[PDB]
């Protein structure tokens, strides 16, 4: 696998440094690297494609070398090197395009394409310029059974699943007590609503809780806990759970009282924060448990007193809400992000040539279903395909 | 039973059994087998203060208030016991945790040894439970003596923390106090 | 047992009866007996099977208040405004508009008191006249004497239906002609959402709560105007769509009775 | 929250004072021949484990008058009926009326034409003078052994009986004719077992049938029999075994806090 | 060009004298007891900001006579009706007739057989002597509580009322019988809110209902109430707050230059 | 070019489109079939209304790659251009809109303006590598 | 992953599934169409019942191969671990549940616990090659 990254990095560096007029004493290293690459590459053919509409292509390799005779590069030397470089770039692009689409249920961390499988042979192991890039370095470190990591921005890890769970319910929905939450992207907003407004509640306090799991362990998460949620603070009319009737929602946002935020790992308490708003830091967590209390106003005013009639007739329900955002995090496994187009590259390459759905990736690369039931084989296959995608995105801008 | 043998104290399933054990152990506060402060002391103190401040109570009304307050006050009680540098704590609401006194590492829970030891051993009211203790050990640089006394709930170090006005201890005390109502 | 009532539930984002209470005045004014067939056939044309619509008659609002007996699942009741009967009108509407749970009272011997804002004293009968005297901790009447009955204080005289409240928290000694009435201690649980009240003339007199400062108007307490009862009948039948959309049907009474008995 | 939407339950397999009324016939009162007997029985129930003043007692003039809309206002009820060698059907009707939940819808006799749907459907008529006359009909509403305009050729099914249960064959309409000024007929559908009550018979020979089903003769455990010559022995026997009586029964399922839109009466 | 084909509009969200008639009852005229009062009120309106001679005044003999086809010929109209404790339905009809646009098609009583289509359909009858008698029909045009050839068994719905609004259940035809020599019935379909007018009530207790819909009791902002003992106070009050009255209302949408094939009357 | 490439129905969450230049959104507001008292009244079939019905969609693009130079809120280029421009109060050029009002520039997006923007942003990126 | 791989209808006996992580079983209890006196009476359509109806399936897996370390009743590893642990009455470790109660260990199956189990079982297998 590392051979492909070495080839891509060498090609990019050569395209960067070989420009007209530069002194040869600054590209001696790259000249030696390129000559070694040409010496080892020649004489071995390749085949790519064969599945779907992907163009089947055959490959040959017969090229000269880059001698050392000049003192400053002229136009003609640069042109010859550039002509070879563009062909090698096309080769890398086509090999990657072949590799990205396919997959396998077993051995999903090993190469699959014929060209890549032949490249993994020992006689090609003399070309490895560096491993400075993030994804290739992580792959190399993961090769030797070591802890890894990924610097991610807005690391979407929460699956999209809009759901609510009622706690107290009239048959015709006139006295409701429950919770509404919506986990979109890397944003969690949880709201706790009551119709009684704590007029008949025990000790005039209503208890709210909500637990959201996480399939993959993160680290170093800067958490912005902002109260006064926005997802449920406006009139609504939605169908009931059984899908045979509807209900109304007339909200009033109160002050969330005694906000408790807990981060757990392996079933133990790791980091806790009481009644703090703003930005907080969590170091290691796998399950998030948000709980708080809704407190009835101890004293009211005419408008407020009318707005919460003690008796059953209700026309204004009360609700409190919180917002959970992950503005930064580091994970141990590959995940979708927003600082690149890796998942975008995978989706585009999958859809462009209409490869029939295999046995691992759900159809259309819909991220919701892919992240729903996370399994280690799926994670390994996604890691390999994302490494190949990052290789592609480091050649074509 | 749940202990080693038959005794008058061993008579989410783990959560329910531990909650029943804690509810029965609540009566240990009348057995004079405690160390340091206890919940009933706080209940009596708040009752005295609110009796003195209040003025809308007739002499015919005191017995009812005392009877209701001595029972309903503080339903969320916690207890912890110590065995060979290990600590087991159980909550009435259904909380149960175990940790070591050196670095507060999470310890898997064993109901059998808890039931074996709580029968005849010192019991200390868990004013500072594991949540507050761990938050304090993380966010504040306390020394070993302070932590060891906190597990024993020494009044001097607790009052020193009160003087320092640490927000976590204030939150714990205020949450405990707000629960004191009929 | 619990399909989801008050227990966790997860979501995502013909043969029903229809009664109709009409006063005798409408029948006397229209002066016909075949109108039942006409209304049944109109309902059939609207889309309701024949024989599924009952019809019951009450002589007077006072008489109809005597232990009301619901006879359907959906219900619409008609009443006519009176110059000096608004108390009975509102009390009857409130009684047949909310669910009730009543504990029978042995008023003759023992004493009684309520417990909260959600408690009321309900009395029905052919001729009811209640007189009460508050007590103290010394068991001596306040503004009254515990032995004599005349010196008590009137709360209701010669009334068919009395809904009354006292100062909730202190015992009281009551007295009534028990051989001509009945008194039951009741608690208002919640809204009985399978019954609506339609006013025929008036100015929205009904109040369905003893709270003075709160008096809402729900979706089951409306008003129309009349000059011939056939107009009211036709308007009610034509707009049955709105009425059937308003109320629910899961509030069926476990037995044919206005209020449950000691449950 | 809201009830009625029965969310599935999930338990495990690793775990270890109210009102009580009682009725009796007038003959029992005459045979007792005492005044303070109520206090004696209440104190006996206090000894057995019930609060004093929590055991009421009522009375019915006759089996006939007891049949006029038999109400019940207790969380635990036992009904004592005196067997008679000629009112077997009346006793069967009384048992089948006070032993199962009945859900009724009012029925006219003049405008509509009523029918039946399923075997769990019955007709119940109660009143001072109940005379029920019926006539089947065809699709074309013609005459089948009786003319609609005529009323003197309808077949009697029950005359002057204080309680009348009747059933007709499903799939056909039937017209009625009954004195509304003395009797009331209500279309009712049987829900299920009403466990709030039990029936104890004195004498008798296992006569009661709790259903119109021929092929089944379910002898419920709630139907129990004894023998007697002096009423005091029966009273002592029924008081002594209160524990067994209450253990047989259970709370009225339709009276629990699960009432909300559970098709309660 | 051509109107009526409503091309969609697109604006933005980055931006910052006519005729006025007034009616009153004769009792107001008698209570005023003056001759030059018209000039006084016109000059007051001139002070408030209206041109002189642009505020007409009309009169109606009685609420009954005002009901005979109430015309309006003003760009801004306020109607004053004196409440009476026995003509509640008449006031409701008057409000519902002069408050909403009505689109009518003439209807006979002899040849055709009329019916109704939707809840937005009504029957309006106006005349000196309006006696309306109706009879529903079946598919086979047989008799349902009334015979077509007969005319003495039809159910009255309104007798001798100067204004009559009626509605029958959709899905069935109905035959009519009414004196064409004294009353006229017109089949009309309700368009929507006619904002050209407002109604101000003296005394009263919020009686008017602007629709036959039971479940809705829409208290429009155009329906406003006051209290009075001398008519001059009411006149001064209504003149003083002219700005609020005109701000509540708006131009008659059916009278703008968008009339072309917009289903104008 | 008016031709359908990427289509998704009821896929709320994260979706990807490969190559597009025109966005067409269609949704349908449907009256609920069965009602309950609150909604059964608050939507009257008569004329007067107290509450209108509305549905809405929020579409946000988080990352993209373009073949031409475009500004972004995730870099520091347009700020550099405007700061250098207002540094010496230069008269408005014959190409760029006044004061680099981004909306005005993007309104009538011309190829000449595109080339000028490319050159300016490239020079700004060259400058940003030094002044740290 | 919620996707159907191996499906079998009315195949009682021995069946094989290639790769799965979730088992969904559905069966239908159907009232027999035609009856005979015994069954014709013992299933009344009225309320009281003397015998309830039930159907049942027994599913037993006899052999499998897993990509991670798992215990089994066909080897001698977990017994070795628990015997060595209780040999010296070691205090309960900060990872494994008390006394190697297998149900408690498998309940909250954590990756860290998986790695610890792998190491412990490997060491036990190394030990079992000698003490015979």
């Amino acid at each position: 696998m590392d051979v492909l990254y070495s080839l891509s990095k060498t090609l990019k560096d050569a395209r960067d440094k070989i420009v007209e007029g530069t002194l040869y004493s600054n590209v001696s290293d790259l000249i030696q690297q390129f000559n070694q690459m040409i010496i080892t590459m020649n004489g071995n053919e390749f085949q790519t494609g064969g599945i779907g509409n992907l163009p089947i292509r055959n490959w040959n390799f017969n090229f000269g070398l880059l001698g050392t005779t000049l003192l400053n590069l002229d136009a003609n030397y640069v042109e010859t090197a550039r002509n070879t470089i563009d062909y090698f770039v096309d080769f890398v692009d086509n090999v990657c395009m072949d590799e990205m689409v396919r997959e396998s249920q077993r051995n999903g961390i090993a190469p699959q394409s014929d060209s890549l499988r032949k490249l993994s042979a020992i006689k090609f192991k003399r070309i490895n310029f560096d491993n400075s890039s993030e994804y290739i370095e992580n792959w190399n470190l993961q090769n030797r059974r070591q802890r890894t990591g990924f610097t991610f921005h807005k690391p979407n890890i929460f699956p999209y699943s809009a759901s609510f769970t009622l706690n107290r319910s009239q048959p015709a929905h006139d006295n409701l007590m429950g919770t509404m939450w919506l986990n979109a992207g890397s944003e969690i907003q949880v709201a706790g609503f009551d119709y009684s407004c704590a007029i008949n509640a025990p000790a005039n306090i209503q208890q709210f809780e909500h637990i959201v799991p996480l399939r993959r362990v993160l680290t170093t998460a800067t958490i912005t806990l902002l109260p006064d949620a926005e997802r449920f603070s406006f009139p609504r009319v939605i169908n009931s759970a059984d899908g045979a009737t509807t209900w109304f929602f007339n909200p009033v946002i109160l002050r969330p009282n005694n906000v408790e935020v807990e981060f757990l790992l392996n079933g133990q308490i790791i980091n806790t924060y009481q009644a703090r708003f703003g930005t907080i830091v969590a170091r290691n967590f796998d399950t998030i448990r948000l709980s708080f209390q809704l407190m009835r106003p101890p004293n009211m005013t005419p408008a407020v007193a009318v707005l919460f009639p003690n008796a059953q007739p209700f026309e204004h329900h009360a609700t409190v809400g919180l917002t959970l955002r992950i503005e930064s995090a580091v994970c141990e496994s590959v995940l979708a992000d927003a600082s690149e187009t890796l998942l975008a590259n995978v989706t585009s390459v999958r859809q462009e040539y209409a490869i029939p759905v295999g046995p691992v990736f759900p159809p259309g690369m819909n991220w919701t279903d892919l992240i729903t039931n996370y399994s280690p084989s799926r994670e390994d296959n996604l890691q390999r395909v994302f490494t190949v995608a990052s290789i592609r995105s480091m050649l074509i801008k | 039973s749940i202990g080693s043998s038959a005794s008058a104290w061993t008579d989410s399933s783990v959560s329910t059994q531990t909650s029943t054990i804690s509810r029965r152990l609540r009566l240990k506060e009348m057995a004079t087998q405690t160390e340091g402060m206890n919940f009933d002391d706080i209940s009596a103190a708040v009752l005295k203060t609110k009796i003195d401040k209040s003025t809308q109570i007739s002499p015919n009304t005191i017995p009812d208030i005392v009877t209701e307050a001595s029972e309903k006050f503080i339903p969320n009680r916690a207890y912890r016991v110590i065995n060979n540098d290990d600590v087991f704590e159980a909550g009435i609401d259904g909380k149960f945790f175990a940790y070591k006194v050196d670095t507060f590492e999470e310890i898997p829970f064993d109901v059998q040894k808890f039931a074996d030891l709580v029968t005849d051993s010192p019991v200390i009211s868990a004013i500072i439970d594991f949540k507050t203790l761990k938050n304090l050990n993380d966010n504040y640089g306390i020394s070993r003596q302070q932590a060891f006394n906190l597990l024993r709930s020494d009044p001097r170090v607790l009052r020193e923390f009160i003087n320092q006005d640490n927000p976590i201890i204030r939150n714990r005390i205020e949450q405990l106090i707000m629960q004191c109502r009929l | 047992q619990n399909y989801g009532i008050n227990l966790p539930i997860t979501g995502s984002m013909l043969t029903s009866t229809l009664c109709l209470y009409y006063p005798t005045e409408a029948a006397t004014e229209i002066n016909d007996n075949s109108w039942k067939d006409t209304l049944s056939q109109l309902f059939l044309t609207k889309g309701w099977p024949t024989g599924s619509v009952y019809f019951k008659e009450y002589t007077n609002i006072a008489s109809f208040s005597v232990d009301p007996q619901l006879y359907c699942d959906y219900n619409v009741v008609l009443m006519k405004y009176d110059a000096t009967l608004q108390l009975d009108m509102s009390e009857l509407a409130d009684l047949i508009l909310n669910e009730w749970l009543c504990n029978p009272m042995d008023i003759t011997l023992y004493y009684y008191q309520q417990t909260d804002e959600a408690n009321k004293w309900i009395s029905m009968g052919s001729s009811c006249t209640i007189k009460v005297c508050p007590l103290n901790t010394q068991t001596l009447g306040i503004g009254c004497l515990t032995t004599d009955a005349t010196t008590f204080e009137e709360v209701a005289t010669a009334e068919k239906l009395v809904i009354t409240d006292v100062v909730d928290g202190v015992n009281h000694k009551l007295d009534v002609t028990t051989a001509t009435c009945t008194i039951r201690n009741c608690k208002k649980l919640g809204p009985r959402e399978n019954v609506a009240v339609i006013q025929v003339g008036g100015s929205d007199i009904l109040d369905i709560t003893a709270d003075p400062t709160t008096a809402p108007q729900t979706e089951r307490m409306m008003r129309i105007n009349w000059k011939k009862w056939w107009q009211v009948f036709y308007t009610v039948v034509d707009y049955v769509d709105q009425i059937i959309q308003v109320m629910s049907k899961r509030s069926r009474s476990l037995n044919s009775a206005a209020f449950y008995y000691r449950v």
